[PDB]
């Protein structure tokens, strides 16, 4: 804990909901609660494309930062899959990313291995 | 006589209102068009230009 340094920056995620009220600080733990047959994924992806620091309130921007992500699911449908992919290539931020993919059809057990591997 | 003088002048000032009235309503139509088009040529400039820079991006990434 001594090694950790308190959060202090936040990003613009592009939806007020967060971006006003709750404030997505950098390096935070945010769970997004959903139900089946709701737009679980989509909304996630949005964040992935609008996520960006604010130089304006500072003196430091993306002229001092690149940007990146690492994604994995742990098995999903197919339908969620491809849908996912098309938003990384059209952003093109795919390159600078890592994918672990377990599809919901592999031996079940490797559900518990996978998180950490990526983590 | 004096009867017809008053009738002329009465009718004549009404003439002066019809003619200008049509004209301004024509000009305003004319000028509406100028604006209408301008915002469209701009709008399609915008969209295509971004879809240009971003398009090349996806290539660059390829």
């Amino acid at each position: 804990p001594v090694a950790r340094r308190k959060p202090e920056q936040f990003i613009q995620t592009g939806i007020s909901t967060i971006d006003v009220m709750n404030t997505l600080v950098r390096g935070q733990k945010l769970p997004i609660f959903s139900g089946s047959g709701l737009p679980a994924n989509e909304i996630a992806a949005q964040i992935a494309r609008q996520a960006t620091v604010r130089p304006d309130l500072s003196g430091e921007g993306e002229k001092e930062e690149p940007f990146a992500v690492v994604f994995a699911a742990m098995g999903i449908t197919q339908r969620e899959l491809s849908y996912f992919i098309q938003e990384f290539e059209r952003t093109g931020a795919l390159s600078r990313s890592v994918l672990f993919l377990n599809k919901a059809d592999d031996p079940t057990i490797e559900r518990i291995l996978t998180p950490r591997m990526a983590l | 006589s004096k009867l017809e003088a008053i009738l002329s002048q009465e009718v004549e000032a009404e003439i002066q209102a019809l003619l200008q009235e049509a004209e301004a309503k024509a000009e305003a139509v004319k000028r509406e068009a100028e604006e209408k088009a301008k915002a469209l040529l701009q709008a399609r400039e915008r969209a295509l230009e971004a879809q240009y820079r971003a398009a090349l991006r996806r290539a660059e990434s390829a």
